[PDB]
């Protein structure tokens, strides 16, 4: 347990042979939703995406039930390819912006979300059908806004209470918004609940809802591969290594290792001591 | 089991200084903690949320930052009304910090003093209480000397001290001398000698009867 | 807004079950996503979280106190109570009731203590109760600033206001000291112009709660 144990790292992660994507100030979901600081990540691929502990959200605060599920789904696919679809939201106001989601010194919003408000103080029951006539699995990212006072629920949507229903052939999703003032993040007490819905080839996405809704602008392509995600603060260097740890790249010569349990690629097995 | 350490226990800084309070944890708590303010006689106030999100009653001079274990609360330009006791709470622990209460670096003193004989209704009850006042002095360190017929008194006087109202950042101190009705009428000269820095000589206020 | 007022005894004899009640005003005590908590204050220890309960009732308590804490909610009265069994001298403190929201969205943190109550002192000396004696403090009245106040002698020094609250700026009420007689004593003073004494009436207002004693005494030159 001495000569045959790899106990050191080079201090940095090799960008070869694996396609490495660095997060910088962005998380995977901040780049997924369309955080203005994360617009550079749109439609990029990766074999291993490294989130930094320095990452932060600089848009309009958002929460995600099953946050380790959605993060590991997008990570296992290894792509952010997004295709805009033409959802016909007739009777509403689109492209809603916020003062805490700034890009190019203007009020903006998530680039992959269409925050819908009333129109002419109308807001009818929106039933939008969207088929999946492809051969590959689609991923739709939608949201549910949580206004703080129904003073805003009336001002934004002109209904005392909303409700969101997302149905497919296999799945059905029902979410009711929660009116409530909350701790101000970037001077905002309101929140938005982000959910996800997968549709398979031949399946149809159904939206059976009035709109306290954060409508999607399209779908993400879903691939199946060895892609993954890792939390690390080690720099990225120009080198080649078939093993990556959050402490840096290590050689896979030894049959064992005590660098870190979290590994990626063809790596030795982890030992508890020495 | 979560440990919290807040440093320092107390400090002092001038108006307009930039002061930083540190809250350290034993285990990593991510970007996750909050900072509060309780003024004297008040309940705490919700200042910062999630280590860096300012709240409803913020004057914008407050700020926080940090990740992991070492978090910092910073006041860019310290104001007088910021005089309070600051705490850091860690959530999954639900543990409050030890607390850090600091005060403004004080200007040079100006003690104004008064004295008060016992009331006529109290003297009928067989108890005499003579109250001396020290108003709006600063620093804290002051000496109150009681002289009954110009005789040093000890062990029979009590006194309190308020904290900076944070408008002028000044203390106030009041001594009460307690003697019986018989001991009150055996004597007639009751003085209150005040020793303080902002006084070039001990100021004595006295009355008779 | 949402006000919170704690009500209960200011004195509790040892080994007895302490009991306090928080009243929530302006809002529904039943909340879909919310916890109601209690927290105590001691000089030297700072703040110490105690208990915390959901509308459904879900409890966890501070492991420092070995289960002696038991809270409860009654939605019919918009109230939630505190019950601390077997209190000792180390349980005298200031107790606050607070409205708290929990969020845990990605950070898995987010125990937020939003609104805080005024507060109620509790004592564990377990002796007896006796009301205070209010004595005025006349001015010097030489006439260019004078001073006057009220002397309070003989559990809690309660509220001392001046003329029902009309005179507030320039008032320094001092913390009570403990005389050798086991009874407390403080004094509340205020500085006024040395030219408005015979026409301006000054009355201090003391209202002892643990003894039902409210006194209004005139401070006259
Ligand atoms: C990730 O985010 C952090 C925080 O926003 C970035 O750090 C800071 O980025 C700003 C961007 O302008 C820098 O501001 C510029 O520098 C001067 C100070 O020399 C500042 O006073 C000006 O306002 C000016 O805009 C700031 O210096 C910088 N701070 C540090 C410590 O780096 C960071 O650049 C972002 N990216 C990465 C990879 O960390
Ligand atoms: C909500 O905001 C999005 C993003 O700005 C809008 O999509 C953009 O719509 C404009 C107007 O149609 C597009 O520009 C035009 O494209 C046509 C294509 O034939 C071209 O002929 C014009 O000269 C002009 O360039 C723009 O391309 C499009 N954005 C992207 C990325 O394609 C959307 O229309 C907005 N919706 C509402 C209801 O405001």
């Amino acid at each position: 347990a001495t000569e045959l144990v790899q106990n050191s790292s080079i201090g940095e992660i090799c960008d070869s042979p694996h396609q490495i994507l660095d997060g910088e100030n962005c998380t995977l979901i901040d780049a997924l939703l369309g955080d203005p600081q994360c617009d550079g990540f749109q439609n990029k691929k990766w074999d291993l995406f490294v989130e930094r502990s320095k990452a932060y959200s600089n848009c309009y605060p958002y929460d995600v039930p099953d946050y380790a599920s959605l993060r590991s789904l997008v990570a296992s696919s290894g792509t952010l390819e997004f295709n805009n679809e033409s959802f016909n939201w007739n009777g509403v106001t689109q492209n809603g912006t916020s003062s805490a989601c700034i890009r190019r010194s203007n009020n903006s919003f998530f680039s992959r979300l269409n925050w819908l408000t009333h129109l002419n103080f109308k807001y009818p029951a929106l039933n939008v059908t969207m088929p999946n006539n492809e051969q590959f699995d689609k991923l739709y990212i939608w949201g549910v806004h949580h206004p703080v006072t129904d003073k805003d629920q009336i001002f934004l949507y002109a209904q005392p209470s909303g409700r969101i229903t997302v149905s497919t052939k296999r799945s059905q999703q029902a979410v009711i918004p929660n009116i409530g003032f909350r701790p101000r993040i970037r001077n905002i007490p309101s929140r938005i609940s982000i959910y996800w819905t997968i549709v398979k080839p031949g399946d149809i996405l159904l939206i059976n809802s009035t709109g306290n809704l954060i409508a999607p602008r399209g779908y993400f392509k879903i691939r199946s591969g060895k892609s993954s995600i890792m939390r690390s603060d080690a720099p990225i260097g120009k080198c080649k290594s078939e093993c990556i740890t959050p402490n840096g790249s290590i050689p896979n010569d030894k049959p064992f290792q005590n660098v870190n349990r979290i590994t990626y690629g063809a790596c030795p097995r982890y030992v508890k001591q020495s | 089991d979560i440990r919290v350490t807040q440093s320092p226990s107390s400090l002092s800084a001038s108006v307009g200084d930039r002061v930083t309070i540190t809250c350290r944890a034993s285990q990593s708590i991510s970007r996750s903690l909050n900072w509060y303010q309780q003024r004297p006689g008040k309940a705490p106030k919700f200042l910062i949320y999630a280590a860096s999100n300012l709240q409803s009653g913020v004057p914008s001079r407050f700020s926080g930052g940090g990740s992991g274990t070492d978090f910092t609360l910073t006041i860019s330009s310290l104001q007088p009304e910021d005089f309070a006791t600051y705490y850091c709470q860690e959530t999954y622990s639900r543990t409050f910090g030890q607390g850090t209460k600091a005060d403004i670096k004080r200007t040079v003193a100006a003690p104004s003093v008064f004295i008060f004989p016992p009331s006529d209704e109290q003297l009928k009850s067989g108890t005499a209480s003579v109250v001396c006042l020290l108003n709006n002095f600063y620093p804290r360190e002051a000496k109150v000397q009681w002289k009954v017929d110009n005789a040093l008194q000890s062990g029979n006087s009590q006194e309190s001290v308020t904290e900076q109202d944070s408008k002028d950042s000044t203390y106030s101190l009041s001594s009460t001398l307690t003697l019986s009705k018989a001991d009150y009428e055996k004597h007639k000269v009751y003085a209150c000698e005040v020793t303080h820095q902002g006084l070039s000589s001990p100021v004595t206020k006295s009355f008779n009867r | 807004q949402v006000q919170l007022q704690e009500s209960g005894p200011g004195l509790v004899k040892p080994s007895e079950s302490l009991s306090l009640t928080c009243s929530v005003s302006g809002g529904s005590v039943s909340s879909n996503l919310h916890y109601w908590s209690w927290i105590r204050q001691l000089p030297g220890k700072g703040l110490e979280w105690i208990g915390y309960i959901s509308y459904t009732g879900s409890t966890k308590y501070n492991p420092s106190l070995n289960g002696r804490v038991t809270l409860s909610i009654d939605a019919s009265k918009n109230q939630f109570s505190l019950e601390l069994s077997s209190v000792t001298a180390a349980d005298t403190a200031v107790y606050y009731c607070a409205r708290d929201f929990f969020e845990k969205l990605i950070a898995d943190d987010l125990n937020a203590f939003d609104i805080w109550g005024q507060g109620t002192m509790v004592t564990v000396s377990g002796a007896s109760t006796k009301g205070p004696s209010v004595f005025p403090l006349a001015p010097s009245s030489k006439s260019g600033t004078a001073a006057l106040g009220c002397l309070v002698k003989d559990p809690e020094p309660v509220t001392v206001s001046w003329n029902s609250g009309a005179l507030t700026s320039g008032v320094h009420t001092f913390p009570a000291v403990l005389q050798s007689s086991g009874l407390y004593s403080l004094s509340s003073v205020v500085t006024v112009p040395s030219s408005s004494l015979g026409t301006q009436t000054y009355i201090c207002n003391v209202n002892h709660k643990p003894s039902n004693t409210k006194v209004d005494k005139r401070v006259e030159p």
